[PDB]
Order: structure tokens, then sequence, then C-alpha cells
């Protein structure tokens, strides 16, 4: 509730860049202290590329921010080497135009994590177009910038890791450790990948375009039951399984006919701890998770979006209005059963789109979170809620309610459909939170002060 | 009573302080809004006390030929004048309509294991037609075909798997998200013309994008020509289905708009609105009065028939392999939606509560939401509804009014409301 609602601070980006669509702290030190934000977009200037999208940097302080474009890759489309004979002429081996990069950004100390899952490549073999996505990784203060597509693998097709789009979702542990979430792996039974930063760099070859990563973490292929579950769709990542490994938390929205559900992975050995299910066919529980303690007893919890959750009005008119669960980590376990729910109450509002762990926002000793309905509100704007953490969970109730305080477009501002929060960037004592409006290519940030 | 301990300092407030309270206007002055009983114990005509009541303003009866003037519910309007916390109850009258007319329109997934359906297919307009003879004298059929979202991940994009999603033998045609091949009409052999000059095609991810094109058969009206009868939409197909939340692996995060986007009869906007939730569905296919008919095959029973647990008139019927059995299963499904009516209700104001109780054959009767249910109808069959209306102390300052009707009916009743909360 003690968030600046009425002054908070607008980002701006390229019209019809979608910039906005992710959203990320960066912190190297708190004196480079800035936000980032997704663009995927946006028009670069690499050869031959149209809308490659860009990730943009955006400096924290006193004075009006100004962002700017990170140059992850500068180049266009590589060649394939076989092809500058031929007679057919140069072929590019790669796609790099509308391959959405800066879809996803995550950042970790002084690295970042920018994804382009829309990113497709034709093998150095047959002619494909297999959109196995690719990430790229910056490390050391933007020294040293390497490519990861674990995807990209000798494994081709959609019957293979072909249609993956590694890099859907992504998160970085408290390690730094890179995870991966690819919901399109061995016909869209969907993947989790994980590789350390030292891995992907002691393996990095632009010379080659598979770049098998030892040591690699993945998800393994199963039968063809499981086809069409998009494992990966989202992940986060907290520790459940009792030790100092933080474990992956991943949708999987169209599993089990569709009713969805969500996995925790080991963080050591990516095997398989905990299934949580949906209640609604084609509700996509687990659009969105998240995994933060919000009861204060030190044990991470679980939070799970299905924005497309239907139930009945009192009169008996059923609506779209979506729903989060949240499962409390107990010592024994997790219980399968939801500890609490909330509902939605705007018609295709899409409650529960975005979650994001706040931190602690009025310091009472309790983590709240943020759960965005990007189509909520009295104009279909969006709408971002804030709930309080307490002893038994979450209240029912929003603590504070934010919305864009510009008018209406004739097309969605999507507010709230990106979300990150649980970091302090001016240095205040209290978290803040950023939230993207890509519809309108804006991202907002609100500062968190003290407030009674 | 409460009429005392309420207090009414005035008649506006005894009225709202319960349905028996009346109020004198000839002993503290609160005491002039007593039960009706006790203030007699008051000129009866000094007494003000305003009752509700039901009037009818529409009534045509049940009918026994256009289906404009061809009626099944009765009345079609009525005011209800409510007293707070008092309940107003009117009876709604359902018989099914004898001979009464069907569109049918067929929604057929193209994508290539469908190509053996599709030589079965191309008969079924004057096989049809010769077998609805049994079940009315106004029958139209329809033709649209879907496969999927034109855009990646959904499709392989090289130049020719997009000239030929297929093998290089199998001679598939491009790949497209829905045409409107036939809009509806009363002559088979078109239907049967048409339908044999469609070619198969194909695509990479095994479920379809049906959903993009049930909402546009369903959004679509002139288009597509459905008249106010029966509307059935046979949605058939041997995969499961998309839906919202699918489009944004290929970058689609704009929700389906629900509005028609067909030109020169192909739905344009696959690439920009994601494909419909399954609520969006339930509510345009609502609106629009289709019931619809899943004929699918045996594999995928199971995703659809949960699916038909969620859209209201719906019905799920196994498919033959090549569809070689899919008239039995229309009119089974027919049959089965035909035999049971649904009541739906309009949005009611804050403090306005709906009740049914319905009265069906062989004296089956619903309560709670059974209430809104009669099951087991024959032709000419009459089943009734009580259905119950009660405001709590003052919602608005106007007049409401809602509508009442079963699911894939034109008809509805008309419940205008009119709140009493002040006297005269
Ligand atoms: C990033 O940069 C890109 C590139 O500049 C930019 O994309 C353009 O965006 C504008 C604005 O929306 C688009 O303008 C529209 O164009 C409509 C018709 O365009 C046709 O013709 C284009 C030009 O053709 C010539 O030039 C090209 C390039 O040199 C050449 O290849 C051709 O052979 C030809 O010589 C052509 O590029 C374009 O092709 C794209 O779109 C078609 C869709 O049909 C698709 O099939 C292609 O594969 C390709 O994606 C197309 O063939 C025009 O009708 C339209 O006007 C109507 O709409 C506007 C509203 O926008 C109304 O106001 C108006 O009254 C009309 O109703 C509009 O002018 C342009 O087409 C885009 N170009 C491409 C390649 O996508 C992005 O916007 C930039 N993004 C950001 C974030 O900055
Ligand atoms: C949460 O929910 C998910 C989804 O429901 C659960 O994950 C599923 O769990 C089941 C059960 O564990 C999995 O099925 C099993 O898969 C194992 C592992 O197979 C892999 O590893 C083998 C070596 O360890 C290898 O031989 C396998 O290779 C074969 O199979 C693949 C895929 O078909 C094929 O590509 C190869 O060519 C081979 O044919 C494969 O790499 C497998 O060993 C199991 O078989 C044994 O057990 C079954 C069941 O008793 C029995 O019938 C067999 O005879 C054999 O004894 C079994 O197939 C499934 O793959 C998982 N699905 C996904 C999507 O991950 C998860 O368990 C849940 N978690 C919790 C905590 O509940
Ligand atoms: C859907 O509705 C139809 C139409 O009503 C209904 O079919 C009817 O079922 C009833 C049974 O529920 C049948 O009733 C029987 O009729 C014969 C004469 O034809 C009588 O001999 C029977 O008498 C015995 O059963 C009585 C049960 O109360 C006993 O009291 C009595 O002593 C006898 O033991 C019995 O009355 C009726 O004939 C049919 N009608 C037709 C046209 O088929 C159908 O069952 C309903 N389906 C449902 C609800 O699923
Ligand atoms: C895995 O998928 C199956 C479907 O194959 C799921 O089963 C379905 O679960 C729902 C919700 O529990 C059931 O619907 C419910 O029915 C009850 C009783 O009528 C009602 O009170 C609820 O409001 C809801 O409508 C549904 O019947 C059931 N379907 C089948 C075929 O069993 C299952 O829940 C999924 N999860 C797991 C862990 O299996
Ligand atoms: C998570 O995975 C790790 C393996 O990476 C499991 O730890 C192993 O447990 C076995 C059980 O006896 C030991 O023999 C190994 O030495 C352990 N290895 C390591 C590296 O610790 C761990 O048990 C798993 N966690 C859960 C909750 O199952
Ligand atoms: C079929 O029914 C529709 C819906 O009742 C009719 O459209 C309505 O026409 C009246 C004319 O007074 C309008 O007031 C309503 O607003 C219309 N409703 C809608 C949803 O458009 C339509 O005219 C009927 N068609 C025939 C041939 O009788
Ligand atoms: C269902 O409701 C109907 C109507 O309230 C009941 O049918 C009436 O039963 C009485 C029995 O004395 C007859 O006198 C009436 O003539 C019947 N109504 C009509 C319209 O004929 C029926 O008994 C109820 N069934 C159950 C199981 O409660
Ligand atoms: C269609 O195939 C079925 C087998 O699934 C077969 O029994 C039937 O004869 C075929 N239909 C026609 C018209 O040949
Ligand atoms: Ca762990
Ligand atoms: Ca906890
Ligand atoms: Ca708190
Ligand atoms: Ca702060
Ligand atoms: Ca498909
Ligand atoms: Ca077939
Ligand atoms: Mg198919």
């Amino acid at each position: 509730f003690n968030l600046d609602a009425e002054a908070p601070a607008v980002l701006s980006g390229p019209p019809g860049s979608f910039f906005g669509f992710s959203v990320e702290f960066y912190r190297p030190g708190t004196d480079g202290v800035s936000v980032l934000v997704g663009a995927p977009k946006a028009n670069t200037s690499q050869p031959g590329v149209l809308q490659g999208g860009a990730v943009y940097l955006c400096p924290w302080g006193a004075s009006p921010t100004q962002c700017t474009p990170i140059e992850f890759d500068s180049k266009g489309s590589r060649l394939l080497e076989s092809s500058l004979s031929s007679s057919e002429g140069e072929e590019p081996v790669e796609y790099k135009s509308l391959q959405w990069f800066g879809a996803t950004v995550r950042a970790h100390g002084s690295s970042i994590l920018a994804c382009a899952p829309l990113y497709s490549w034709r093998t150095e073999k047959e002619p494909l177009s297999d959109p196995v996505g690719t990430c790229y990784l910056s490390t050391d203060n933007f020294t040293r910038i390497l490519e990861y597509a674990p995807c990209r693998s000798d494994f081709s097709w959609a019957a293979g890791q072909g249609y993956c789009q590694g890099g859907f979702s992504a998160e970085f542990t408290k390690t730094g450790r890179v995870v991966l979430g690819g919901p399109g792996s061995y016909f869209w039974q969907g993947q989790i990948l994980s590789a350390t930063q030292e891995q992907i760099a002691e393996s990095y070859y632009p010379e080659y375009l598979i770049n098998l990563v030892q040591g690699q973490l993945q998800t393994r292929q199963a039968s063809s039951i499981y086809d069409d579950s998009y494992l990966g769709y989202s992940v986060a990542v907290g520790e459940f399984s009792g030790d100092d490994t933080e474990d992956f938390v991943a949708g999987v929205p169209k599993g089990n006919l569709t009713y969805g559900y969500v996995t925790i992975l080991n963080g050591s050995d990516i095997r398989s701890l905990y299934n949580f299910s949906g209640e609604q066919m084609a509700s996509y529980f687990g659009y969105a998770v998240a995994a933060t303690d919000v009861n204060g007893d030190g044990l991470d919890d679980l939070l799970v979006g299905a924005p497309l959750l239907m139930d009945r009005t009192p009169d008996g008119r059923p609506q779209e209005v979506g729903r989060v669960y949240v499962y409390l980590q107990h010592p024994a376990g997790i219980e399968p059963t939801p500890t609490l729910t909330l509902t939605g109450h705007d018609e295709f509002g899409r409650f529960g789109s975005s979650l994001t762990p706040l931190g602690d926002l009025d310091q009472d000793g309790y983590n709240d979170v943020a759960i965005g309905a990007p189509f909520g509100g009295e104009t279909q704007q969006g709408v971002v809620f804030v709930f309080p953490g307490g002893p038994g969970g979450l209240g029912s109730k929003p603590s504070q309610v934010l919305q864009p305080l510009w008018a209406a477009s004739h097309t969605p501002d999507f507010f709230g459909s990106a979300l990150r929060g649980g970091r302090d960037l001016d240095g205040n004592g209290y978290p803040d939170l950023i939230v993207g409006s890509f519809g309108v290519d804006k991202a907002v940030v609100y500062r968190g002060r003290p407030v009674v | 009573n409460r009429c005392l301990k309420a207090n009414a300092k005035s008649c506006g407030e005894c009225i709202q302080a319960g349905p028996n309270c009346g109020w004198c206007t000839n002993m503290p002055t609160s005491a002039r809004c007593d039960d009706l009983e006790a203030l007699k114990k008051c000129p009866p005509d000094d007494i003000e006390n305003p009752r509700g009541s039901k009037d009818i303003k529409k009534n045509k009866n049940v009918t026994n030929l256009k289906p404009e003037d061809i009626t099944q519910i009765q009345p079609q309007q009525l005011v209800l004048r409510l007293r707070s916390g008092e309940p107003q109850t009117f009876t709604l009258k359902f018989k099914r309509a004898e001979d009464y007319p069907i569109d049918l329109y067929y929604l057929m997934d193209l994508s290539y294991s469908m190509k053996d359906d599709l030589e079965n297919v191309k008969s079924l307009g004057t096989d049809l037609m010769n077998e609805m003879r049994r079940i009315t004298s106004d029958f139209r059929i329809g033709f649209g075909s879907f496969v999927e979202k034109t855009v990646m991940p959904y499709i392989s994009t090289t130049p020719a798997k997009l000239r030929n999603p297929c093998t290089s033998e199998q001679n598939c045609t491009t790949p497209f998200s829905y045409k409107n091949v036939l809009s509806l009409t009363n002559k088979g052999e078109v239907f049967n013309e048409l339908v044999g000059k469609q070619r198969i095609s194909g695509n990479l991810d095994s479920p379809e994008g049906g959903f993009d094109a049930i909402m546009q058969v369903a959004v679509c009206g002139s288009l597509i020509g459905w008249r106010n009868v029966t509307r059935l939409l046979v949605f058939s197909t041997d995969a499961g289905f998309h839906f919202a939340g699918d489009g944004k692996l290929g970058g689609i995060v704009l929700p389906n708009d629900g509005q028609c986007h067909l030109e020169n009869n192909m739905y344009t906007m696959s690439h920009y609105y994601d494909y419909p939730s399954i609520a969006h569905l339930v509510q345009k296919l609502s609106e629009n009065n289709i019931q619809t008919i899943f004929a699918v095959t045996e594999e995928f029973q199971p995703v659809y028939k949960e699916l038909k647990n969620l859209i209201p008139k719906s019905a799920v019927g196994t498919l033959s392999a090549n569809s070689s059995n899919v008239i039995q299963l229309i009119i089974d499904a027919y049959n089965s939606l035909s035999s049971e009516v649904i009541l739906e209700n309009g949005k009611l104001s804050e403090g306005v509560t709906i009740s049914y109780k319905s009265y069906c054959k062989n004296g089956v009767n619903g309560t709670g939401e059974n209430g809104r249910k009669c099951s087991n109808i024959s032709i000419g069959d009459e089943v009734q509804f009580e259905i119950s209306i009660t405001s709590n102390k003052c919602p608005k300052k106007d007049s409401d009014s809602f509508k009442i009707r079963p699911l894939g009916f034109t008809e509805e009743v008309e419940v205008i409301l009119q709140y009493i909360c002040e006297c005269e």
C-alpha cells in the first residue's frame, strides 16, 4: 500500500516495439542501478534483420531516465558455409527477423540474459525453419557476450528440439545459473534446460552453431501421450527440496488433457519433485508461476496463475476471470491442495497473467506479492493488485491496486502483463516494482516509500 | 416486530423495512410503521401499503408458418413490481415446436488425416438432406473448413512447406485458418459440388486452429446465413484444439476480439488475434444461439467430453476414422440437444436475486440450478418453470430489465423490474 502510485516514473520506447514486454532490475552495484526493458518488436541496425528486437538499458537516478539499446548482437544472419559456393549463392543458416529478442530479460549481478524465443534456423543439413530459440548473455559489465541456444542441437525438427523456443521463459538462480523453458521440444512436450554461466562460456564458439554445453541439465523426452503439454511455458526458482541448491518451478499449462499442472524440479539433477494440478480444462494453470516466502517461516511458497479460469456469478452467468493459487511449503513438504486462492473480478481481465514477489513492501515481517490482470479495469487497460503476506499466507483483499494514469487508446495497454518486484532501486530500504505496459510501449516504475 | 424496531422515520423507510410493514399518516412517531394488522389493532385508507405485482405485457400463445411467427416460450414480456424482500413469482411455459426449421453448418478439419473423411463428406449434402426429412420440413446446410494459424511455430514456414505443408508426393494446398466454403443453403447438391472441389491441407502441431473458426461462424451472421431457427454447428476433427494462451508461442498476444474478420470468405486475422478462450466461446456461442456438435474420433473423446461439459448446449459423438457415420452421429446429437431445455438469465442488479423451479414430464421437478432445466422433452411436450425474483433494500433509482431465454433459441422472455421504494 506504500507504493507511490500518484507519481510513478514512466519509461517509453519506440512505438510498436512492444517496449515493456519484459522488465528487470539491473544492479552490478547499486551505483550503476538501472531498469532493463525488453522491446521484442524493435527494429535494429543488424544487416538484413527486420524487427530483430532489442533490450533497453534505462539508468536509474535523480534526473529523468532515458533508455538506450544494449548491443548484444550487431550482426545479421550467419551463412550456410556450404552455400557460398553452390550456385544459388549465399544462403543464411539462421533467421533473426521477427525473432522477438527481448521477449524475456533477466539479470543476476553484472550478468544479463536476453532471449529471442522466435529465433529460428535452417540447420546445416536439410533446410528447415526450426524455431529453436536463442539467448544472449552479457557477463562482467558488458565485457563478454555469449550466445546460448541449447535447443539448437543435433536433434532437429518438432520431433526433436527444433521447435523448442528455448528462452520462451527464463530465470537466474541465486548462484547465477541459467534456467530456460522451451515449451516446444518433442512435439510440444516442452523442456527445461539449465547450465552455469561458466559452462556456457567454456564451450562458446560462434563458428559452430551447435554448441553442446557439457554438464548441462535438461528434462528428458517422454512418450507421445505427453505431447502438447508446453512444459516451460513459465519458470521460476526457489528452494523446495531442503538443501542450498535452488529448484526449478515450471508451468505445464496444457498437461493432463489441458487441465494443466505445475512441476517443481530438483535443481541438482532436474528430476521431478512435485506436481500441482489445475482444476479446470483450458484455464491455462501455469501461465505464470512464482516462488517466494509469503508467510515468514523461511520456506519458499508456490504461486500459480490460471488467467482463463472461468467461474459463475451468483445469478448463473459464466465469466472468464482468472485465478491464482498459493501452496505453502511446510517442513514435511508441500500439499497438493492450494492453501488459498485469489479469483479475479473483471470479466476477461486475465487475473494471474503475471506474478512477482515484492519482497516485504511495508516491512511487517511478511513478503508481499503483485498479480497482474492485463485487461482488468473499467476501460480494460489492465490492473496490478498488491496482496500482503501474513502468517497464514496472503490476504484475501488487495492492499493496493495500481492502474495506468493515462487514458485508454484504440488498442489495449496490456498494463500489468509484465512485472518485476522485490529489489530496491534507490536504496531507501523499501522494495520497488516495475510494471510493463507494452501495448503503449511503456514501463512504469513504482517506488516504495515510508507510509502508515 | 421489525416495523416498529426499524424506527421508520418516513413512509419510504417503513416500506423498505419489510414487506409486511404499513405506514399510518393520521405514542412515538415511529409507531406509525407497524405490522399491517398491528396498525389496524388506523383507517384502512390512511394505511400506506404499496404491494408488488406481476403484470403481463406480451403473452402470445404457444402455437399449435414463418419462424418469426412461431411461439415456444410464453409469456414473452411482463413487469414485476417489487416490494423489498417480497418475492414475485411468474410461470414460464415451454412447448417444443413440432416442425421447426434447422440450419446446420458443417465445420471441418482439413489437415491431412482428414483426407479420407473429405471423400465421404462430399456426398453428405444430399444424404443429410434426405435423412433430415424425418426431423424437419425446412433444412439448410453449409460448409466451412479450418486448419491452423498460418504463422510459426504452428506451421512450417519454409517457402516449400508454405506452398505444400505435406510431403512432395501428397499434393496438399497451403495451410489456412478458416474458409467459409458455402453459406447455408437448402441445395444439398451445391454442398456436394463445392465440398468435392476442396483440397486437403496440412500443418505442423497436432492440436488445430478450429476455435478461431468456431468464433467466426458464431459471430459472422449474414455472411454465414444463420436464420432465427435451430442453429446446429457440427465441429468435425480428429485432433485436439488450440486455445487462448497458445498464441504467445507465435508472438500473438492480443485476445480474440469476438468480431467477424471474414474477407472473401477467408478469416484474415489469425496472425493478429489469439485463439479464443473456452470462456469466450461460451459467450459467443450462447449469444448467437449456436448448438454445437463435437464430431470427433475415439482418441479425442476424453478431451471433447470435458469441453462439452463447459460449453452450454453442446454434444459429443464418436466420428469414424473417415466420417462414414457422421449422419447418425448428427441425428443422435440433435436428439440429445433437443430433448432438454436450459434457461439462462441476463445480469441482475445488486440486491436482486433469481430462483428457478422446473416442472417436467413424469413429475420430475427441479430446484436450485436444476430448476433451470427440464429433460426428456418430446416434440409437442409442454413443461413449465416457476421463476421467483426478489429485490433487497432498493437498488437503482429507475427500473431495470433482463432477459430469460432457453439456450439455442431466439425466443426470450423480457422481465422488466420496477422497485417500490416510495409511496403515494
Ligand atoms: C520496423 O521496420 C519495418 C520495415 O519498414 C516496419 O514494417 C512496415 O510497417 C509499415 C507501417 O505499418 C507498413 O506499411 C503498410 O504497408 C501496407 C502494404 O505494404 C506492402 O508493401 C510493402 C512495400 O513493398 C515494396 O517494398 C518492399 C521492401 O522494399 C519490397 O520487398 C516489395 O517487393 C515492394 O517493392 C511491403 O514491404 C509489405 O510487405 C509486408 O507486409 C505484407 C502484408 O501484406 C507481407 O505479406 C510481407 O511478407 C511483408 O511482411 C506489403 O506487401 C499498406 O497497405 C499499409 O497501409 C494500410 O494500412 C495503414 C495502417 O498501417 C493505413 O493507414 C492505410 O490507409 C492502409 O489501409 C501500410 O502503409 C509496411 O508494410 C511494413 N513493412 C514490412 C516489411 O513489414 C515496422 O513497422 C517497423 N517496426 C517498428 C517497431 O518500428
Ligand atoms: C509429474 O508429472 C509428470 C508427468 O505426468 C511425471 O513425469 C512422467 O513420469 C513418468 C513416470 O516416471 C515417466 O514415464 C517413465 O519414463 C521413464 C524414464 O524414461 C527415460 O529414461 C530411461 C532410462 O532411465 C530411458 O530408457 C527412456 O527411453 C525410452 O523412453 C523414451 C520416451 O518414451 C524413448 O524416447 C526411448 O527411445 C526409450 O523408449 C527415457 O529416456 C521410463 O523408464 C519409465 O518406464 C518404466 O516405468 C514404466 C511405468 O512403470 C513401465 O511401464 C516401463 O516398462 C518401465 O519399467 C516410464 O516410461 C514420464 O516420461 C514422465 N513424463 C514427463 C513428461 O516428464 C512426473 O513423474 C510427476 N512427478 C511427480 C513428483 O509425481
Ligand atoms: C422419457 O419420457 C417417456 C415418456 O413418458 C418415458 O417413457 C415412458 O416410461 C414410463 C416408465 O417410466 C412407461 O410407463 C409404463 O407404461 C406401461 C404401459 O405402457 C405400464 O404398464 C407401466 O406400469 C408399471 O409401472 C408403473 C410405474 O409407476 C407401476 O406403478 C405399475 O404398477 C406397473 O408396474 C408403466 O406405467 C411409459 O409407458 C413410457 N412411455 C412411452 C411412450 O414409452 C421415458 O421412460 C422417459 N425417459 C427417461 C425419464 O429417461
Ligand atoms: C487431470 O485431468 C482429469 C481429466 O481427465 C481431471 O479430472 C477432472 O477433474 C475435474 C475437477 O476436479 C472434475 O470436474 C469437477 O466435477 C465435480 C463433481 O461433478 C464438481 O464438483 C467440480 O465443480 C468439477 O466440475 C472432472 O469431473 C474430472 N474429470 C474426469 C474425467 O475425471 C483431473 O482433475 C486432472 N488432475 C489430476 C491430478 O488428475
Ligand atoms: C536432489 O538431487 C540430488 C542429486 O543431485 C540428491 O542428492 C543425492 O542423494 C543420494 C541419495 O542417497 C545420495 O547418495 C547422493 O550422494 C546425493 N547427491 C548429492 C549431490 O547430494 C537429492 O537427494 C535430491 N533431492 C531430493 C529432495 O530428492
Ligand atoms: C432474428 O432475431 C434477431 C434478434 O431478435 C432480430 O434482430 C433484432 O431486431 C430488432 C428489430 O426491432 C432490434 O430491435 C434488435 O436490436 C435486433 N437484435 C439484434 C441482436 O440484432 C432479427 O431481426 C430477426 N430476424 C428475422 C428475420 O426475424
Ligand atoms: C411435481 O410438481 C407437480 C406440480 O406441482 C406435481 O403434480 C401435481 O400433483 C398433484 C397431486 O395431488 C395433482 O393434483 C396435480 O394435478 C399435479 N399437477 C399437474 C399440473 O397436474 C407433482 O406431484 C410433483 N412431483 C414431485 C415428485 O414432487
Ligand atoms: C469409411 O471407413 C470405415 C472404416 O473406418 C469403413 O467401415 C467404411 O466402409 C468407409 N466408408 C465408405 C463410405 O466407404
Ligand atoms: Ca533444492
Ligand atoms: Ca513459507
Ligand atoms: Ca508485508
Ligand atoms: Ca526503494
Ligand atoms: Ca495444428
Ligand atoms: Ca481420417
Ligand atoms: Mg491435423
